[PDB]
């Protein structure tokens, strides 16, 4: 027994373990993008997704 | 009437649409693709498996001479020697000292339990997609399966509908391809009449139950140097087993865009990639006239709450004032987002709620309900979970996830330099002008 990480692809996964059928699982965002009226570090969400 | 679309390659992602004619009033059309199909053709090489060494027993001439002969047995190997003294438990087979002979030959005939563990080479080329597609007009649903060439159209209630072709070509195939055992393997297996021992195809043979072989596995036979009779052969270790045990990961789980690859057709299914082109042509009983078509006055948006969700998860109200009682169309002309439901009721002065699924946290759109449009936008805020399996991406980023807030500080940033320097340069001129009057 041990834990293992996996770089979720922007578009999906496949996940396939001992016999039984496989999961896909797909990811999106999550970052605090837009802003509350008030100035904000905006670009900090930018810098999460699409970070070039 | 005939209308083109493009649709995204992918299961289980209604696209919505609609057909705009004079007088008949829109025709809510839904495609799915329920399941695409990659099917290339193929041409069987040649079939190979675990050998097995046949070892007939010796000839022996005794007290005299004798000579090798060739056979047509596959990996024939023949060899006399002389001065052999055989052995066996009733004692001296036979008499005179060093003047015997015995010949010693071998071949190689594959294994019976091989009628089950064979392993077929392939080589495949010109792939080609077929497509299963259903389509819903007018709470009419029709299905159809239609080659992804665009010269055949599908048959369904004598109906035609061409599609295609692929944007992009893909195969996850390669030009030599092995199966065994239900599993298919990217592998560039030795051309027919070229072996090499100790490796994959050591033994060939056009068919499981062909009589003729064609094989070279590296057999040497020794001189015998015991009492008894005995006929030593040394051999390389069977190229299939060697295959089997370095073969690597199956093509199951290395194929991309997830395409589940069945063997009995030897063909990818159930996989995305590339859009596809397809028009559709509709009866125009289909139609309905925009007389008895309900009417809708002073229609109005309100977005009570939006989520910017994988899965569809935005909300929208709509209030509308009409005359008839009947159904309409409804549907979102913006790509950037997709509404749930395509026909809905209407009534005197009724209000009505839709789920739609959006792709930009800034989601203004017109949306048209029924006969009339109306623009409306709000904003959304990024989801808390932040991975799902489910449906994503109804439709594609499209640079859209700029809100207008950036909009604006990007507007408040630039400056107007131009304008200042033209300034500038026409007050110098003026002064210029003004200093040379002296
Ligand atoms: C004993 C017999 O049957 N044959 C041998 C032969 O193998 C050997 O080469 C020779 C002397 O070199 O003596 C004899
Ligand atoms: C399909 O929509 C038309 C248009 O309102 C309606 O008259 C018809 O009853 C509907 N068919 C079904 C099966 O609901």
């Amino acid at each position: 027994t041990t834990s293992r990480n996996f770089s979720v692809g922007r578009e999906g996964l496949e996940y396939v373990w001992g016999n039984h059928e496989p999961v896909r699982v797909w990811a999106q965002e999550s970052a605090p993008g837009d802003p509350h009226g008030w100035p904000h570090e905006i670009i900090i969400h930018y810098y999460h997704r699409h970070p070039v | 009437f005939e209308h083109a679309t493009t649709v995204p390659n992918v299961p289980g992602i209604p696209y919505k649409a609609l057909v705009e004619r004079a007088g008949y009033a829109p025709l809510n059309l839904e495609i799915t693709v329920v399941s695409s199909e990659l099917t290339p053709s193929t041409n069987k090489e040649y079939v190979t498996c675990k050998f097995h060494t046949v070892v007939p027993s010796p000839q022996v001439k005794c007290c005299g001479s004798l000579e090798c002969k060739a056979s047509s047995k596959a990996d024939y190997t023949c060899r006399v020697f002389g001065g052999v003294y055989p052995f066996m438990w009733g004692g001296a087979q036979c008499f005179c000292d060093s003047e015997n002979t015995q010949l010693s030959e071998a071949y190689v005939e594959f294994a019976p339990d091989c009628t089950i563990d064979h392993a077929v080479a392939l080589k495949v080329h010109t792939a080609a997609l077929k497509v299963g597609l259903r389509i819903v007009y007018g709470n009419t649903t029709a299905r159809l399966d239609t080659f992804v060439n665009g010269v055949t159209p599908g048959s369904s209630r004598d109906l035609k509908v061409i599609a295609g072709p692929i944007s992009a070509a893909f195969s996850p195939f390669d030009h030599k391809v092995v199966i065994r055992k239900g599993l298919v393997y990217n592998y560039d297996f030795p051309e027919y009449g070229a072996m090499n021992p100790g490796a994959f195809g050591d033994i060939q043979a056009s068919s499981l139950d062909a009589t003729d072989i064609v094989a070279r596995t590296d057999i040497r036979l020794l001189k015998p140097s015991v009492k008894n009779i005995h006929v030593p052969y040394t051999q390389a270790v069977s190229g299939y087993e060697m295959w089997k045990n370095n073969s690597g990961r199956p093509l199951q789980e290395t194929a991309p865009f997830g395409c589940k690859i069945e063997v009995e057709p030897l063909r990818a299914t159930n996989c995305a990639y590339g859009h596809i082109p397809i028009s559709i042509d509709i009866p125009d009983a289909a139609f309905v006239r925009s007389s008895e078509s309900p009417t809708i006055l002073e229609v109005s948006c309100t977005v009570a709450d939006c989520i910017y969700s994988a899965d569809f998860g935005g909300s929208l109200t709509l209030q509308y004032k009409a005359n008839r009682e009947g159904h309409c169309p409804v549907h979102s002309h913006s790509t950037t987002a997709v509404l749930k439901e395509a026909t809905t009721h209407v009534t005197a002065t009724g209000s009505i709620t839709l789920h739609f699924s959006t792709s930009s946290p800034q989601a203004n759109f017109i949306v048209s309900l029924c006969g009339k449009k109306t623009t409306c936008n709000a904003e959304c805020k990024p989801p808390a979970d932040h991975i799902i399996g489910e449906p994503h991406k109804v439709d594609q980023e499209f640079q859209a996830a700029v809100s207008k807030t950036s909009w604006n500080w990007l507007l408040a940033l630039f400056g107007g330099a131009s304008s200042l320097i033209v300034v500038g340069l026409i007050v110098l001129v003026c002064s210029s002008m003004l200093i040379n009057t002296r």
